[PDB]
RNA sequence: AGGGGAUCGAAGAUGAUCAGAUACCGUCGUAGUCUUAACCAUAAACUAUGCCGACUAGGGAUCGGGUGGUGUUUUUUUAAUGACCCACUCGGCACCUUACGAGAAAUCAAAGUCUUUGGGUUCUGGGGGGAGUAUGGUCGCAAGGCUGAAACUUAAAGGAAUUG
């Protein structure tokens, strides 16, 4: 329709479009504060965690890498950050 | 096969749209008035005109058919065309839409009696 | 400016809800995308009637701008809106072409059905596409009652309305005939409605 | 000139698919270019089903159905009425009827 | 784009593309190979004297049909026999 | 690859005005094309344009008022003399009355009317009319 | 006499429209040659070529004649009409008619200084149908109509005084050459120049205001 | 002819000329 | 793109606009560099160091947290390798193909892949020779590369 | 368009499109001018007061004139909120 | 060069057809078709559309991957979990409609952004024949490949569409 405001686009369209083709290019990823029942420490895990993680105090599994964002464990609590 | 050719289709268009008040549904009398409304050279052709004329008048009386428009249907259409009421439908009898129709009032400085009810998301 | 008497009262919103004008086609073209609120889980897209009514105000404000009502043209081709076009012609000048368009009506001056329009209004550009292309030769503005999937080439005023429910096309002619009649004259104030139902505009079998 | 946009075949991004043989004259043709007909028909003839069920020792019969995938070259398919030479505006159609 | 070197230091490629594609005319090729001096009975000349050897009746190409009374002449400046045409109606009573 | 970001700027500008668009997005926003568009801005061929400053050289958004009918480049930047300026204007520009051919010059990026007035020459960046 | 059939013909015969400049202002579509006849009384005609084209039939070749007609006053109006008719007189007399219906104005402008009356085109303009790309180039005064013997007659009736033409393609095709120069005549207004940059009040059409008497029923 | 069998008569001519040339040389 | 391929893929990572450290981070520029050092004493590629930073810890990037990048820190601290990791893995890829060729001689596709890897090595080695990262007159000798890459 | 001494010489000043600022051609039979009436009290308009828009045949051929009339409604007050600047 | 060698099958044998038939059709049938070690480097090797890059128009599928759903389905009927549906997204093979545009047109979303002529870059062509010929050089075991003329001849050859 030849008239768009390309300076303040709608956030629905920002979530629709690609993470590179966004007007301000930036990530769609995030970090998580993940708590395991076998440890008291807090661990910052990436959403696309990309590598199996052990804890600083104990040997346990809390993520499983895949093609996109990794699958968190069933018996493990998580919080966004 | 007794289909009717273009000359007796076209002339039976013409004298029906021009002489429908003078026309009568009976074949034996519209045949005789074809002589006084038009100069048909041959008697057999005049029978072909009048037979299709009483066929089409038989079709006109069971509701009007497009392609034919005589004088009476014009003023009948004009009687339909002068349909005016004292008052019409949409009125201030009670905008029942979402907040965009509130922005119809708010943004450019108007004062309209809104009853804003948003659509289901 | 706009006076305060142009409220979309819930009595005519109930008419739009009865005519099923708000819900429409299954897919939306890019020139009808701002006329859509959102999507539904069953797949039927919705049309906001407030912007439909405001475009109907604009279309009526162009029809009533021409001093002659006889050189305004209403176009229908399918049986779904023949009676609504003829009843639109029944209150204003608004010369109709209901049924076959017989191309050569805006050009080709030797035609008996040749006309001299200053504005055309069509039921839909999809079914009346020959009238749209012929009006693009004479410099005629086009007011189109567009669907979402309806192409909108060579049209100028698009009113988004449903064309699947029977009462939807009749009501969108009925409100447009209402608003052109108010803007011309010979109507009393907007405190009370029409005496009978809008069933006189809709197509009936037979 | 180019008679068809997809030249006579269904081949985009391949270069070579496989060769296949015609069922009428055994002409080496590409598989996508071959006119394929899933010839699905019953074994028995419908004017003989009455006498076959008359002679059947089984109270109910399955009444079977043989299958074939007739691969045709263009010369054989036109000669054996499989496809027709259509109009220029009718070549763009792709529906089976 | 448009299939040629456009850049500011590409005058070498523009020279060599033009000097190699100029070998496809007829006039430039005849000028540079010197075919008029080498392979032509006229050694860079518009006229050349010669001696009549025989009179040859040459039938023209159809749809014309005429014996044109051609003459075969040995040329002097190199020694090549040419076939020559005599203008107007005949003149074989005017040349022997 | 993008061998000339000014050429990819003015091509999308030309595609916008041929489509008739009121705005266009231009990548990847060099200061050469910012100063090129400032020459266009001070003559009124386009509207006020917005430079979105990312940390990846960014992008700009250009407002077009429809006055610009053709904005071409001359690629590469040929070395032009003073007498060759009026040779190039007869070919690039449709009329002697209007139209500008834009030079890059050690005095700055400016059009040929200003460069002829101050009597200096440079390399042709492009042209507008 | 002549009875009008279009509303533009009614306005022209009634004298409500005084000149064709209002017609070209609102881009009014002409459908009657008597509109151009009675509103341009000084319109002269010219027959450029008579090309006999023929159709192979079972009888052999049946031949029609294609006439290209250039009309126009030298005050800045020119029209081109091509008609294929069975006889040369009918093709000429109907090619004249379509050339009246296809009258378009030409933008006569200035090469250098804006001195007196305009002499040349205000811009260079491209027209192309077929391979024929005619490039009309503005010229200084006294340059003459540097053109083909057909394009020069097209530009003489267009009323320009000095102009350069750069015609490429198979320009021996005469009807494509004249139509391409006709297109290049028409796009002179369509090209936009900074001296027209001022916004206008957008005047109303004569058909909108003279609705009380035009096409009276 | 096709461009295949003009080429074939060419190649058989070239084969014959090559054998004749090697016979003389 | 895709120097030796027909692909047009744009799969990459776009770090945010914030050049300063995020508010959810807790470590400092003098507390993550020892994790950089001890992971480098564990003999890992800097491509894997940044993965272990981003995954096991909240260390997003070395540039956004510290004032220097990972290989910049390793060269400053003295744990810079002999060859860069891009050239290391390309030569490692080439040796793996070259070991495959004497057991599969008729693997002509894998034979063609060798020239693709050899050309990628030699362009990258030409670049490193221009910026003096590798020593000058350095050749990929095509025989004793396994001394360099184990 | 004027000469050296004023006295504007022309045939006619060409019109321009309201949507894309393109000059309306003389042969532009797809280019249309739309007049829209000005309204007054009690839902009744007046004759002779009209807002004039010109739309080019190119914009109508692109199928984009509907939102173009929407934008030319918003910038003067014909419709209050029908065209979103951000989309 | 060696192994293998079932079918099909150049050559060849015939038997028919036909005026002839050493071609089509029939039955055999050698090389070949398979492999391994070497050669050749040609194809209507074609999307007859170089490669890289940007922009312009909409749509709906589909391949692969990824994101989101208080969506469905599977032993337990939101608890151990893949496929499907919808909204997207990137990359691909492409397709359909319209062409603003382009083109000689067929057609093309690229063959568009090309007389309002310049994004970068490589190769090729200059009327048809002669002719991809002769010669020379190089490569090859050879067949042949790559480069590659001229003399002479001709006013047309050719492309796309229209009617008969």
């Amino acid at each position: 329709v030849l008239v768009q405001d390309l300076l303040h686009p709608t956030a629905a369209s920002e979530a629709r479009k690609h993470k590179l083709k966004t007007l301000v290019q930036g990530p769609r990823s995030y970090f998580l504060d993940v708590k395991c029942p076998g440890c008291l420490n807090i661990t910052t895990v990436f959403s696309h965690a990309q590598t199996a993680v052990t804890c600083e105090s104990c040997s346990t599994i809390l993520c499983t890498p895949t093609g996109g964002k990794a699958k968190l464990s069933e018996g493990t609590s998580f919080r966004r950050k | 096969g007794r289909v009717r050719t273009k000359t007796v289709k076209r002339a039976s268009k013409a004298l029906i749209e021009r002489y429908y008040p003078k026309l009568t549904l009976d074949f034996q009398t519209n045949k005789r008035l074809c002589d006084e409304i038009a100069t048909i050279q041959s008697k057999r052709l005049r029978n072909k005109i009048a037979g299709y004329t009483t066929h089409l008048m038989k079709r006109i009386q069971k509701g009007p058919v497009r392609g034919i428009s005589f004088k009476l249907q014009e003023e009948e259409r004009e009687r339909k065309d002068q349909y005016v009421p004292e008052v019409s439908a949409l009125d201030l009898s009670r905008l029942n839409v979402d907040n965009q129709t509130s922005d119809l009032v708010k943004s450019l400085g108007l004062k309209l009696p809104l009853s804003v009810i948003n659509v289901s998301a | 400016s706009l006076p305060a008497t142009f409220d979309l009262t819930p009595e005519d919103a109930q008419l739009l809800l009865a005519a099923n004008t708000h819900l429409g086609a299954r897919n939306v073209q890019v020139h009808q995308e701002p006329y859509v609120f959102n999507a539904r889980p069953d797949g039927v897209h919705v049309i906001n009637v407030g912007k439909t009514w405001e475009k109907l105000v604009l279309a009526a404000r162009i029809i009533a701008a021409i001093p002659n009502p006889e050189d305004v043209v209403a176009i229908s081709s399918r049986t779904f809106g023949q009676r609504a076009v003829l009843k639109f012609a029944a209150h204003t000048g608004a010369t109709p072409i209901a049924g076959r368009f017989t191309p050569g009506s805006f050009t080709n001056y030797i035609t008996r059905s040749f006309k001299e329009p200053r504005l055309v209004i069509v039921t839909d550009p999809r079914s009346d596409a020959q009238a749209i292309k012929e009006a693009s030769y004479v410099n005629i503005p086009v007011i189109a009652l567009t669907d979402l999937d309806s192409p909108s080439e060579f049209v100028d005023v698009a009113i988004p309305c449903n064309n699947r429910g029977k009462h939807s096309i009749g009501l969108i002619w009925y409100l447009l005939a209402r608003e052109v009649l108010r803007l011309r004259g010979a109507l009393v104030d907007r405190t009370q409605p029409w005496s009978i139902m809008p069933d006189l505009y809709f197509y009936r079998d037979p | 000139p180019k008679k068809r946009a997809s030249n006579g075949r269904n081949k985009k991004g391949r270069g070579h698919v496989k060769p296949v043989r015609c069922v009428n004259c055994s002409k080496s043709i590409p598989k996508d270019k071959a006119i394929k007909r899933m010839a699905i028909r019953n074994i028995v003839e419908a004017a003989a089903v009455r006498d076959l069920s008359e002679a059947s020792v089984y109270p109910e019969y399955a009444l079977p159905k043989t299958y074939n995938k007739l691969h045709y070259c263009v010369s054989c398919a036109i000669h054996a009425r499989i496809v027709r030479v259509r109009s220029r505006e009718d070549r763009k159609n792709r529906a089976p009827p | 784009g448009k299939g040629k070197p456009r850049g500011l230091n590409s005058a070498r490629k523009l020279r060599v593309h033009r000097r190699n594609n100029r070998w496809a005319e007829n006039n430039y090729k005849k000028r540079l190979l010197g075919t008029a001096f080498k392979s032509s009975p006229f050694g860079g000349s518009s006229h050349a004297k010669g001696i009549v050897l025989e009179k040859l009746g040459i039938e023209s190409k159809q749809p014309n049909s005429a014996i044109r009374k051609c003459v075969r002449v040995q040329l002097i400046k190199n020694g090549k026999k040419v076939t020559a045409f005599v203008p107007n109606d005949g003149c074989l009573n005017f040349v022997d | 690859t993008r061998s000339s970001v000014l050429a990819d700027a003015l091509n999308a500008i030309n595609n916008a005005e041929k489509t008739g668009k009121r705005q266009v997005l231009i990548r990847p926003s060099s200061k050469v094309i910012i100063k090129f568009l400032q020459v266009m801005q001070k003559h009124g061929y386009i509207g006020e344009f917005e430079y979105i400053d990312d940390h990846r050289s960014g992008k700009i958004v250009v407002q077009l008022n429809g006055r610009l009918n053709k904005c071409g480049v001359i690629s590469p930047r040929f070395n032009v003399k003073i007498g060759d300026i009026e040779k190039w204007t007869a070919n690039l520009l449709p009329a002697r009355q209007f139209g500008y051919v834009i030079l890059t010059t050690s005095a700055g990026i400016m059009d040929h009317e200003e460069a002829r007035r101050k009597h200096v020459s440079g390399k042709i960046l492009g042209f507008v009319y | 006499g002549w009875v009008p059939v279009t509303k533009l013909g009614r306005l022209v015969k009634a004298g409500k429209i005084t000149t064709i400049e209002e017609i070209f202002l609102h881009s009014l579509p002409v459908k009657e040659f008597q509109i151009i006849d009675t509103l341009l009384p000084g319109l002269q005609d010219e027959v450029m070529n008579i090309k006999p084209v023929q159709k192979q039939t079972r009888a052999g070749q049946r031949t029609r004649f294609k006439a290209v007609v250039v009309v126009g006053d030298s005050n800045g109006h020119v029209g081109l009409g091509i008609k294929t008719a069975k006889e040369v007189a009918g093709a000429i007399r109907a090619g004249i008619i379509i050339a009246k219906l296809s009258v378009i104005p030409i933008r006569r402008g200035y090469w250098g200084t804006n001195l007196g009356q305009p002499h040349s085109l205000a811009t260079k303009t491209t027209g192309k149908c077929g391979s024929v790309t005619v490039r009309l180039i503005p010229a200084p005064r006294g340059s003459g109509i540097v053109a083909s013997p057909a394009v020069k007659k097209l530009l003489q009736l267009a009323g320009v005084e000095d102009v350069y033409t750069q015609s490429n393609g198979k320009t021996r095709t005469l009807e494509n050459t004249l139509k391409a120069a006709f297109v290049a005549i028409g796009n002179t207004y369509g090209f936009l120049t900074p001296n027209l940059w001022a916004e206008q009040p957008l005047p109303v059409s004569p058909l909108d205001i003279y609705s009380d008497e035009a096409s009276a029923q | 002819m096709r461009a295949k069998w003009r080429k074939k008569r060419t190649r058989r001519l070239k084969r014959k000329r090559r054998k004749v040339r090697a016979r003389s040389k | 793109g895709r120097m030796h391929s027909a692909g047009k893929g744009i799969s990459s990572s776009a770090i945010p606009y914030s050049r300063n450290a995020p508010a959810w981070f807790k470590l400092s520029s003098e507390s993550v560099i020892e994790q950089i050092v001890k992971y480098a004493r564990k003999g890992l590629t800097p491509s894997q160091i940044g993965v272990l930073l981003r995954d096991a810890h909240g260390v997003t990037q070395a540039r956004v947290i510290t004032g220097n990048k990972i290989m910049r820190i390793l060269k400053s601290n003295g744990l810079a390798p002999e060859i860069p990791e891009d050239l290391y893995y390309l030569i490692k890829k080439a040796v793996s193909v070259r070991k495959h060729l004497e057991r599969n001689r008729k693997d002509k596709d894998a034979k063609f892949r060798l020239i693709l890897i050899e050309s990628r090595i030699h362009r990258l080695a030409r670049y490193y020779r221009t910026v003096a990262v590798l020593p000058p007159n350095w050749k990929y000798e095509s025989a004793t590369a396994s001394a360099l890459v184990n | 368009m004027e000469n050296d001494k004023g006295q504007l010489v022309e045939l006619y000043v060409p019109r321009k499109c309201s949507a894309t600022n393109r000059i309306i051609k003389a042969d532009d039979h797809a280019s249309v001018q739309i007049n829209v009436a000005k309204v007054d009290e009690e839902g009744r308009a007046i004759p002779g007061e009209y807002v004039t828009y010109a739309l080019s045949g190119y914009v109508r051929s692109r199928g984009e004139s509907d939102d173009s009339l929407n934008r030319l409604a918003q910038n003067d007050g014909l419709l209050k909120n029908v065209w979103s600047y951000s989309r």
